[PDB]
RNA sequence: AACUUGACCAACGGAACAAGUUACCCUAGG
RNA sequence: AAUUUAUUAAUGCAAACAGUACCAAACCUGCAUUAAA
RNA sequence: CCUGUUUACCAAAAACAUCACCUCUAGCAUCACCAGUAUUAGAGGCA
RNA sequence: CUCCGCAUAAGCCUGCGUCAGAUUAAAAUGAACUGACAAUUAACAGCCCAAUAUCUACAAUCAACCAACAAGUCAUUAU
RNA sequence: GCUACCUAAGAACAGCUAAAAGAGCAAGAUUUAUAGGUAGAGGCGACAAACCUA
RNA sequence: GCUAAACCUAGCCCCAAACCCACUCCACCUUACUACCAGACAACCUUAGCCAAACCAUUUACCCAAAUAAAGUAUAGGCGAUA
């Protein structure tokens, strides 16, 4: 079945993760002290971030799901 | 691993100095390829029975492929180490105690 | 600004999507294929080539109405806007096909060769041998991909072993399992081949400039 | 006009300014250490003197290593040394014929290593030389731990004797949790290479990664100056007292 | 032919250019859909003035006054004069604990305030 | 092994080993 | 025209790999062989 | 053997392009060809 | 005489406004050169928009009739 | 930012035969503004071996 | 008699010795010098041709830590040039 979106329109996957990552014990050393990228450390992995507070112009709605008024029963309007 | 040799010889150094190397200390001839030699077995003490040898404690000279990939991994054989070879001395010299 | 394929869309829909031109050049803006150049706008309509699409919460086979078959720019053949339950596509129009006309698309093997009606969408090896079919796919499930253009048909010489074995219209055998669907009938505007150009003129409306080897 | 120092020397004049110098002295030597990588690609010479053959006159005889040339990929893969050789040859191995470049990639595969002291499997890509050194080092977290540097060739093999050798100095339960009789056993094994933890963690890391850690640990808040000031104030009234 | 040396400003280039180069005013709102301006408040600076009324300090000083020494004020004359005496005090009657620096005007943190010396987050 | 031998290298004092074409021509002085 | 096949594709060998006497996946690397440009 | 660009221009001529015509290669999808599938696509010749 | 002209866009950046000049054009009033002073004021124009899902087969042409082909700039709802 | 080709989204074209629309006289294989792409071992070329800021 | 002529400083050069630089405020990687919104592009890979061989086809040079000497010696090289 012919799929809609060509790969190379849809986003790039994620760079491989830096080994040190996976040896147990090491926490690898990343450029988020120096707050800015750097090619020679690892890139962080950054926490979800949160704005803490309601601000309509940047406002992002809950899940469908979540919504108060979801059904499960479609009515077609 | 792809081994060579120099076409040109390099003038000494001398002692505690690195050789100056021009441009035709670049050009090689390629003296062997490690690759294309005979494959040597890999000696390995089995700690489990193997259709091949399965005397446990017995030194073997399996085929490097067939070592690697599935004794070492799996744990039916160890490494024929110096320190491995008298652990599995005594439990010979114990069975026949 | 580097290239960037217009084929972005990810969801499928029947409204004419906007689309760019490539002018015969890839994505690193030099020219690969000559001749390409110009023309009239043009919209793609999502061709759905996957006969045997059931909707999300139904399953099995289902009847599809003929609403209308019109011409379409990106193609030779033309094509059919079908409407099945509540969902809408776009289909490759047969031969004889028409607006009002039903058409069912099924993915069950009989004991038998079932009747064959041109329009619908059956397994190769339901099929009856020595028919014509048009919009095969070589894996089940994989969609249409070949006897697409229009007025080609190929024929379904025989079922050997649950294996169906047809002649694409270049007169070449090819050999599938007997679970790929299939349209019968021939592929509309079995008359593309008689056109005229007539005038240069023509040639560029339809997107192809001069090419001069040497 | 001259400069004062050698511009080949403008290097190790960093390492005495600033963050480098304030690094462990301990690790400043891993840097400042040449060693000579184990011959892979060429045939060193047996001795320090040959007899030639034309003249029949014994010469002093050097080895010259060949340049080898290590990709970004190599650093995440343990090659064990090997390299590609970027050099020149002469067609049909005649002086005469044109010289032609050359390039002779190493053979790459993809295994899987199980290293006990980190209890975890690694998929990483690997030359057959580097299978013939674990071999002959009796496993792989014998191969990383013994092996030096210059011989590893790889960032990520330098990485995992931090990991190991951390886990030594650390004396980690985190190994074999529910196994401690398993877990001192396998520490028992590997005793000999265990080094401080101080030492350990400094192990591997690029000058880079280096700074950049040592940054973090100098990294402070200024202390405020009421803080400071009062502990001055309350030593001068103390000593008034003491006094009176 | 392009002046290079010229400064930039959103007098040059075309209308688009124009309208997204300022001179420097500092944005007090934000735009909407059709383009409209909404205007906060808070982000118009307000003016802060005083009464003047009844106030002695004119723009110029009589020439007939005694010449002083410049001395630049530091943190730890600030101290001295501020916060010692306090101390010095309690220190006596033994109620002095380093506990309790924030009885003097110690601010552990500056979270909270509404001038906040560190970052500043107020006008001159 | 030695003693020795070998290019019609004939453009024959012999470059170890290489042609056409330019009326699209490029450079050089006479 | 001579020089060359570094280069690109094609094939062979070795390399890697597995299974029920005898054979096995392309890729990849090394070395050959004609071609291409 | 249709018309279109080209130097020239009243222009002629030739060249190129091109409708038609002819042979040649290709059984397939997620960056060109192409979101196309041999009544297709590309490469040539066409007096 | 009109060959244009006025405006916008683009470009340009104070480049015939006042005052003064010993500077300048063929021209010791003019001045586009020099010094000083002044000036173009937003309604036009630029500068836009909360999220998630969902919707969007029917050209334009006075769009009606008769037609086509090279198949087309123009749209949502739910919370 | 010239020019060649191309992409995106625009714009222009009186009358006359006027069925047919067409460089007919005087709506096209037309012209044109804007932004973008293709770069010298190359690009582009209805191919002059031309053009790619002389 | 005009046009002109004349000038002695500005600094500069080569060494020596010493290892240099730079956060008033504000602005500046977007169309730099633009107060204020969900990033994600990331660096590492033989210098080449050619001075010459009176052509050119292998072949010559530009760095790696002490002036001098060993020594233009050993040695390499169409064993030629030359190194
Ligand atoms: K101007
Ligand atoms: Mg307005």
């Amino acid at each position: 079945a012919y799929e809609w979106g060509v790969r190379s329109t849809r986003k790039s996957e994620p760079p491989p993760l830096d080994r040190v990552y996976e040896i147990p014990g090491l926490e690898p050393i990343t450029f988020a002290g120096k707050m800015h990228f750097v090619p020679w450390l690892a890139r962080p992995i950054f926490p979800p971030w949160d704005r803490g507070y309601k601000d309509p112009r940047f406002y992002r709605s809950p899940p469908l799901h979540e919504h108060p008024l979801y059904k499960d029963q479609a009515c077609y309007i | 691993t792809v081994i060579v040799e120099r076409w040109w010889k390099v003038p000494l150094a001398g002692e505690g100095r690195k050789p100056r190397l021009h441009r035709r200390h670049r050009v090689y001839k390629l003296v062997e390829d490690t690759k294309h030699r005979p494959k040597e077995n890999l000696e390995l003490i089995l700690t489990q029975s193997v259709e091949n040898v399965g005397v446990r404690g017995d030194l073997v000279s399996v085929k490097k492929s067939l070592g690697r990939n599935r004794l070492l991994p799996q744990g039916l054989a160890v490494y024929a180490s110096p320190e491995n070879k008298k652990l599995f001395e005594e439990e010979k010299l114990l069975r026949q105690e | 600004a580097n290239f960037v394929s217009w084929k972005s869309r990810t969801k499928y829909t029947i409204t004419p999507v906007k689309m760019r031109k490539s002018g015969g050049r890839d994505h690193t803006g030099r020219i690969r294929v000559h001749g390409i150049g110009g023309g009239h706008k043009q919209r793609y309509r999502m061709i759905d080539f996957l006969r045997f699409r059931p909707e999300e919460t139904k399953s099995g086979p289902f009847e599809e109405k003929v609403i209308q078959v019109r011409y379409d720019p990106c193609r030779s053949a033309d094509i059919a806007l079908v409407a099945g339950g509540s969902r809408k596509r776009w289909i490759i129009a047969t031969e004889n096909m028409q607006a009002g006309d039903t058409i069912l698309n099924s993915n069950h093997i009989g004991r038998m060769a079932v009747a064959a009606r041109e329009g619908d969408a059956h397994p190769l090896g339901a099929l009856p041998v020595g028919t014509l079919i048009n919009n095969v796919e070589s894996e089940p499930g994989r969609g249409a991909q070949y006897i697409r253009a229009a007025g080609t048909c190929g024929v379904l010489l025989r079922k050997v072993n649950g294996t169906a074995i047809i002649q694409l219209p270049s007169k070449r055998q090819m050999q599938v399992l007997e679970t790929c669907v299939a349209t019968v009938g021939r592929v509309s505007n079995v008359d593309h081949n008689k056109r005229v150009i007539g005038k240069a003129g023509r040639n560029r409306w339809l997107g192809k400039r001069p090419n001069s080897g040497r | 006009p001259l400069h004062k120092y050698p511009v080949w020397l403008w290097k190790r004049l960093q390492l005495r300014e600033g963050i480098c110098s304030r690094l462990p002295g301990h690790y400043l030597r891993s840097l400042e250490e040449e060693r000579t990588p184990t011959p892979v690609h060429y045939r060193p010479h047996g001795a320090k003197f040959k007899i030639n053959p034309k003249n029949g006159q014994r010469e002093r005889v050097e080895d010259v290593p060949i340049p080898i040339y290590f990709p970004p990929e190599s650093q995440r893969g343990l090659w064990g040394g090997e390299g590609w050789i970027l050099g020149q040859i002469y067609a049909n191995n005649d002086k005469l014929s044109k010289r032609l470049k050359k390039v002779w990639k190493p053979q790459l595969f993809e295994r899987e290593f199980y290293s006990e002291i980190l209890d975890k499997k690694f998929t990483v890509t690997v030359t057959m030389r580097t299978l013939d050194l674990i071999d002959e080092a009796y496993g792989l977290d014998f191969y990383i731990l013994k092996t030096p540097k210059e011989d590893l060739c790889s960032k990520f093999g330098m990485d995992l004797k931090r990991g190991m050798l951390l886990r030594l100095a650390r004396q980690d339960p985190q190994l074999h949790p529910e196994d401690p009789e398993r877990r001192a056993a396998i520490y028992d094994k590997y005793k000999e290479f265990a080094i401080p933890e101080e030492e350990a963690e400094w192990v591997g890391l690029t000058l880079e990664e280096a700074i950049e850690k040592q940054r973090l640990l100098e990294e402070k808040d200024p202390v405020p100056l009421f803080k400071i000031y009062v502990a001055e104030l309350i030593q001068q009234l103390q000593q008034q007292a003491l006094s009176e | 032919g392009a002046d290079r040396m010229s400064k930039w400003t959103s007098k040059r280039g075309p209308r688009s250019f124009r309208g997204r180069k300022g001179r420097g005013a500092k944005g007090i709102g934000f735009l909407t859909s059709g383009w409209r301006f909404v205007q906060i408040k808070e982000m118009v600076p307000e003016f802060v003035v005083p009464d003047l009324t009844g106030f002695k300090l004119k723009p110029y000083v009589s020439y007939l006054a005694p010449e002083s020494e410049e001395t630049p004020l530091t943190a730890a004359q600030l101290f001295s004069e501020a916060v010692a005496p306090a101390i010095e005090k309690d220190f006596k009657d033994g109620t002095f604990d380093p506990d309790n620096l924030e009885k003097y005007g110690f601010e552990p943190t500056q979270e909270g305030k509404l001038f906040q010396l560190y970052p500043r987050n107020f006008l001159r």
